[PDB]
């Protein structure tokens, strides 16, 4: 469906995520879609039986997104949530054929 | 009838560390005394040559960006200036008892599994796989970057039952094709050695030694070690190398990767050639995984068909299922 | 307390209703406050069975293994040489495992202990505002049917394949397969120790006095060889609660043998070195001899512990030379006398290469060996030189006791030294 | 805890890629529960065929090489990881952390069975080492020998019979072949000693080990607090926190015919010693022992003093 | 249709660390066993000469600090007092196969890259680049400061097919220019040796030896290392040099920096000599970055225009795009 570009690179850490959105993201990507895909990836992992991707709302996208704000990482709220809904909407078209 | 909720397998074909030492070619016969390639530190000043953002690459701050060049202390391993042959050796052992799991919930699943594995061996032994594992010991697949550009590569596979060597093999790894699996008189003598090891119990120890004409004072490539969190940007030792007892060496899981690069049965593309045997078969260099569950060629999708509901796959795909049982793995619910 | 409940919700007003969006404030300015009087306390009534409080978590073993996170406490073991999380008792920081978008429910139910006790009494103190809490009156009976349920665990005995299940053999019986968990509170109690014991108020106080050398009586700790183990990797708050000082790390204590990072490339002997003869002049031996010199042998005011600690200290050196002997013996087959021999007599006789053969032309001594004791006497002559200076010990029988300390350890030392040549 | 008849010696076991985390708190040399479970796996495979009882185990540890590195500016030392195969989508893999350490240990054993009277001494030592070559000790492989063929053969001392002179000269032959190492025992009594010493305050048992993993630079009443040995924290065993289940009522077990309890780890004290310090080498053995009525599942060196 | 998120090219033209050793001139075969130039220390005290920050421009402030000394220990490498000639020896290994990346995500981007690179090769070989790398072996460009102020420089280039030597080259490195690229038959005979190695047709291993008359007891210049900034009193050490086995050496990438100084294709002013082939082709000494991305001439803009959307750059500029594939890099970050 949808793939990132700053991810699937060399192996990252939390400190290397924060320094990206402190810049304008990175080369070939953007600071919205880094914190947005991170907020979607942190939300989609916490599920119990992973048959409840439809249960992922906008609220738990925010709760993982605020973890970066606790340690630097000045982000954009309206941009990253909209990117996190793109990967969530992409993660249901594959569920229905 | 159902899947066992816990399945686990130990690995067979258990390699060791690949120590390195350098010397002179035609002095290979007395290469029990060659001094080891050591890991040397050096400083290196570079400039920034990555891609830039569109917010960047204005000519003002680009010139100011190269006013503060990055500095880093990297590790390098080199031959001595008089040697020309790298010697890489390791002691592979072949354990056996291949289809036996190490952990399983359901005994009704376990006896259904052991009848399925014994159905394979009685139809065709491990000699198809052991012909293929013999090539990765024949060609120097375990020399990942050390093989590229060499004058001649020679592999000396001995055999060990005591201090006495049972049978010694000699090869030329460059003439043996890196992409093809073609049988030979010496290969089939070594293939049936492995297939006798994998079938029965008790380990069948080997000793693989590889030589490669590289050059005088040139660079070798030990396995780069994974520092997770490097510290301050003053010391900042980027590119640490793997060394055991002050000898530059290759990780066992890198040698153990190269022994099992025999997936020649892709659904999409065999143009890349034989790459590693993986469940949901993935390549780290290519950056994406073949054998998807949108295809019917997973390990898990082929296993439960061939065990529970008796849907036997293609005979070529049956070789893929056994090969994941050789490498081990911890399986699901 | 109702106002103290609602001032918390007034913070929850002000914490959430703070950045009014000009497009979607029609629910956010209006509806977001209306539930916050009573219905928000009913909003969390359906939001209890989505979170749990655990003393022990499973997810540090593998971050996707669905298991049974538990909360129980161990008993006393019985043999007091042991140590676990049963030593804590009252200081229990039970890190809640669950969804990040609902943990305010646990911050809401933190209001039991805040000020008043009210922990086990989620069954009383219902209707009124001041001495009770005014979790409101008719709904003070079906809320407690829910809000107590976060304290109990979800009842399902379960594990996962990725959960480190271990057999353990029994006396004359079968096996209990033990599934160890990860003690979160026992770890977090040590972070409360180690962050205090390294750098704090009083810890920095005694460190600043090192330059001052002004000793008020207060010791300060020092923890070498700590190891950092991280959990979660790029995603630490998706597992059990990792706080702002425990930010996805565990300080690990070193458990290492003394032959760690030793001299792997073993430097040979028989050179112009004036020390390296019979005792191994290394930084692991030089730090040991100064202990015997500076106190416990020179400063003597007792016969109970002073005479005792001199006995095992030379029993260390009697065996440290044996440690020095075998490392020099092993991995050096090509030892000989020809490089740099001026005063190294019988060192070819004691710390020889055995070679499975003898090497001799104008000599017979190399074929065998009997009484290699003169280098042991020279070691014993070094043990008299090992103590630096003590002039008041000669008239006392302490040096006569030390001569017996010299004598009773050579007697063990000569007999050990026989079978390398006898 | 039965007194051993013989003492089987595994001479120099080189260990590739062993585990080094060993507890939630005590990084380093792997747990002594790994060694006691190893001998029970030999008793599983060999000792029922040679009709012998393999119970005790000694730990010598001739060489310990961990795969650690300290970063730039820090003083704590972090671990070296390894890559993993990619995800289903092939993006990346999650990071788990596993300590990793090369190791070279030697293992004394204890033998009780009648197979000593039936099989000769070399037949005992040959069947064990040929089995123990193709096994794993601490989650890592066991490596063979090359290029000098010296430390290959085993040893065995029938220390049940003979006069006390005949033991003691023969006992000095094992301490030759165990000399570059450092023997490991448990000191459960020193931790009981210093808790009763520290009663000016009201401390805990876990607060004592932090004062034994020490560099307590004491201010003058400057100075460094002395150590009577190489005291070190070890995992002592396990302590159950759950009632004892039926074999078929816990989901995702290993097998469905043995009972289960969820346990903790349990921390104790250990001291590393030279082998010539200890008088009797039969005191050096580690015995797992447990009372299943309550929740204890521990191991120790008994009879040591 | 898009660039990959991982692009990595294994480098070609891989040299070894240049070892330095010293002796007398007019020694041809006696130059095999020189004593090596060793690194030694000396005390250095020299007073204040920096630009003051206009706060420190008081007479009482200089005279208080002009008296306070700055005792420093440096590392120096000198010739012996009976030696006037520096021998500098390394080995270069031309690998070949420049178009193939070592790792790439998009195989469609990979196959588009391998056709675009092969479009360059069959139209015109590496012999334009190989003529330019052959001059930087001919003149002693890899002697950075050691070349400056010499009597005469003699460069001897051997080609070791086996342990024996296939063909020897001899050059007067000062008669061959340093800016322009001349034409000679012996330079051509080493050019299509490299062109036969860059194309992967054969195997190229070279032994490069450079002699330079400097003078009796003069100073040579190994590659300087990096010191750690420490707050140590009573002075410190201020310059560390490079030596592998107590013999003063030049880094491998300092040589490799000098081999690829073939870029005479600037936007700004080509009449200023060649510089190193770099993305955003920049000079550390000059302090500015030639070939700005505000012009459409850097490596990243010329690549994807010629790979993704398929307009060719100038043939004058196509050699620069290929020469970044020979040095390799970490592209697509």
């Amino acid at each position: 469906m949808k793939v990132p570009a700053f991810f699937a690179a060399n192996i990252l850490t939390i400190e290397q995520i924060i320094e990206a959105i402190n810049n304008d993201g990175s080369a070939m990507t953007s600071a919205p879609e880094i914190a947005g895909y991170y907020a979607w990836d942190a939300a989609t992992d916490a599920l119990e039986s992973e048959n409840d991707l439809e249960q992922l709302t906008e609220d738990d996208f925010v709760a993982h997104l605020e973890v970066l704000e606790e340690r630097g990482a000045k982000i954009d709220r309206d941009a990253a949530i909209a990117v996190a809904l793109q990967f969530q909407a992409a993660a249901v078209n594959d569920l229905h054929s | 009838l159902s899947t066992a909720s816990v399945l686990a397998f130990e690995r067979k074909l258990d390699p060791s560390d690949a120590l390195m030492s350098a010397g002179a070619w035609a002095q290979r016969d007395a290469s029990q005394e060659w001094p080891a390639v050591t890991v040397r530190e050096k400083s290196v000043r570079g400039t920034i040559s990555n891609r830039l953002k569109t917010k960047d690459r204005d000519p003002a701050k680009l010139d100011a960006s190269i006013q503060s060049p990055n500095l880093q202390t990297v590790d390098v391993a080199n031959l001595p200036s008089d040697a020309d042959t790298l010697k890489v050796r390791f002691t592979l052992r072949v354990l056996g008892g291949a289809g036996t799991p190490s952990a399983c919930n359901d005994a009704a699943y376990r006896d259904k599994l052991l009848q399925t594995v014994a159905t394979y061996v009685n139809d065709q032994g491990f000699a198809e796989l052991a012909r293929r594992y013999a090539h990765n010991l024949a060609n120097a697949r375990f020399l990942w970057r050390n093989r590229v550009g060499a004058e001649a590569v020679e592999v000396r596979i001995n055999h060990i039952r005591q201090g006495e060597v049972a049978r010694a093999w000699r090869f030329d790894a460059l003439a043996i094709g890196l992409r093809d699996f073609k049988a030979d008189a010496e290969l089939d003598a070594l293939a049936e050695l492995i297939a006798s090891g994998l079938s029965g119990s008790g380990h069948v120890l080997l000793e693989v030694v590889a030589f490669a004409r590289i050059g005088d004072g040139q660079e070798v490539f030990p396995s780069q070690e994974l520092i997770l969190d490097k510290g301050d940007k003053k010391g900042q030792k980027s590119k640490t190398l793997y060394s055991v007892r002050d000898a530059a060496a290759i990780h066992s899981q890198k040698i153990g990767n190269a022994l099992r690069t025999i997936d020649t049965w892709y659904p999409d593309e065999d143009g890349l050639g034989p790459i590693a045997v993986e469940p949901y078969g993935s390549v780290t260099s290519q950056g994406k995984a073949y054998r998807q569950p949108k295809q019917k060629l997973d390990f898990y999708t082929l296993l439960d068909n061939w065990v529970l509901r008796d849907e036997a796959p293609a005979v070529e795909q049956q070789h893929y299922v056994i090969a994941n049982l050789i490498r081990g793995g911890v399986f699901g619910e | 307390l109702r106002q103290f409940i609602e001032s918390f919700i007034q913070e929850r007003l002000q914490g959430k209703l703070d950045k009014l969006q000009p497009d979607e404030d029609d629910k956010r300015q209006t509806l977001l406050a209306t539930h916050r009087r009573e219905a928000w306390l009913a909003d969390a009534a359906r939001r209890v069975g989505q979170l749990q409080l655990v003393t022990h978590t499973l997810k540090p073993i593998h971050p996707d293994a669905r298991g049974s996170n538990l909360h129980s406490l161990p008993q006393a073991p019985g043999q007091p040489g042991l140590a676990g999380s049963h030593e804590l008792g009252d200081r229990l920081v039970s890190d809640v495992v669950g969804n990040a978008a609902a943990l305010d429910v646990f911050k809401f139910l933190s209001l039991q202990y805040q000020g008043k006790n009210l922990l086990n009494w989620l069954t009383e103190d219902s209707a009124e505002a001041l001495q009770a809490l005014s979790d409101n009156a008719e709904q003070a009976r079906e809320w407690r049917q829910a809000f107590i349920g976060i304290t109990t665990v979800k009842g399902a005995p379960a594990s996962h394949s990725l959960a480190k299940q271990l057999y353990f053999p029994l006396p004359g019986s079968g096996y209990h397969l033990l599934a160890p968990l990860f003690p979160t509170s026992l770890v977090h109690h040590v972070h409360a120790l180690l962050r205090e014991a390294r750098f704090g108020d009083a810890a920095k106080a005694a460190r600043e006095a090192r330059s001052r050398q002004e000793s008020w009586p207060h010791g300060f700790s020092e923890y070498p060889n700590l190891a950092i183990q991280k959990f979660g990797g790029t995603k630490p708050q998706n597992i059990s609660q990792l706080n702002n000082e425990r930010r996805g790390e565990n300080w690990l204590l070193p458990s290492l043998p003394p032959n760690w990072q030793r001299q792997n490339v073993n430097a040979p002997m028989r050179h112009s070195s004036v020390f390296e003869h019979d005792f191994g002049r290394t930084p692991e031996v030089s730090r040991l001899t100064r202990t015997l010199q500076r106190f416990l042998a020179k400063t003597v005011h007792n016969n109970l512990a002073i005479r005792q600690r001199r006995a095992q200290l030379v029993a260390q050196i009697c065996d440290e030379a044996l440690q020095y002997a075998a490392r020099l013996r092993e991995l050096e087959p090509g030892w000989s006398a020809t490089p740099g021999c001026q005063l190294h007599d019988a060192e070819q006789l004691w710390l020889d290469p055995l070679r499975a053969q003898t090497d001799e032309t104008f000599l017979q001594r190399r074929l065998r060996g009997d009484w290699p004791a003169e280098v042991g006497n020279r070691f014993a002559n070094w043990l008299n030189r090992a103590v630096s200076s003590d002039s008041q010990i000669l008239g006392s029988p302490e040096a006569a006791q030390w001569s017996q300390e010299l004598s009773k350890e050579l007697t063990m030392f000569k007999e050990i030294l026989e079978d390398e040549r006898d | 805890v039965t007194d051993p008849e013989a003492l089987l010696l595994l001479p120099r076991l080189s260990i590739q890629n062993a585990n080094a985390i060993s507890s939630p708190l005590t990084w380093g040399f792997p747990s002594p529960g790994a060694f006691t479970g190893f001998v029970h796996a030999l008793q599983r495979r060999v000792g029922i065929s040679l009709d012998i009882e393999l119970d005790g185990v000694g730990i010598v540890c001739h060489r310990f090489e961990a795969q650690i590195s300290q970063p730039a500016g820090k003083r704590t030392k972090v671990f070296n990881l390894t890559r993993n195969p990619l995800n289903r989508d092939g993006s990346t893999a999650a990071i788990v952390e596993e300590g990793r350490a090369h190791l070279e240990v030697s293992l004394l054993l204890g033998v009780h069975g009648d197979g000593l009277d039936d099989h000769p001494a070399q037949e005992i030592a040959r069947q064990v080492q040929e089995q123990a070559g193709a096994m794993r000790l601490a989650g890592g492989s066991i490596l063979p020998w090359c290029n000098e063929r010296f430390p290959a053969p085993n040893a065995e001392l029938l220390m049940l019979g003979g006069s006390d002179e005949q033991r003691r000269k023969n006992q000095r032959r094992l301490t030759r072949r165990l000399l570059p190492g450092f023997a490991l025992v448990s000191r459960e009594a020193l931790l009981q000693q210093h808790l009763e010493t520290l009663r000016t305050t009201l401390p805990e048992a876990t607060t004592l080990d932090a004062l034994l993993d020490l560099c307590r630079i004491n201010f003058e009443p400057w100075q460094v607090r002395d150590k009577p040995g190489w005291l070190v924290p070890i995992p002592a065993g396990y302590n159950a926190l759950s009632p004892l289940y039926l074999p078929g009522e816990v989901r995702n077990a290993r097998d469905r015919e043995t009972p289960l309890r969820f346990v903790e780890n349990l921390f104790g004290l250990g001291e590393w010693l030279s082998p010539h310090r200890v008088a009797a080498l039969s005191d050096l053995l580690w015995y797992h022992h447990a009372e299943p009525d309550k929740g204890l599942y521990r191991w120790s060196t008994p009879r040591f003093v």
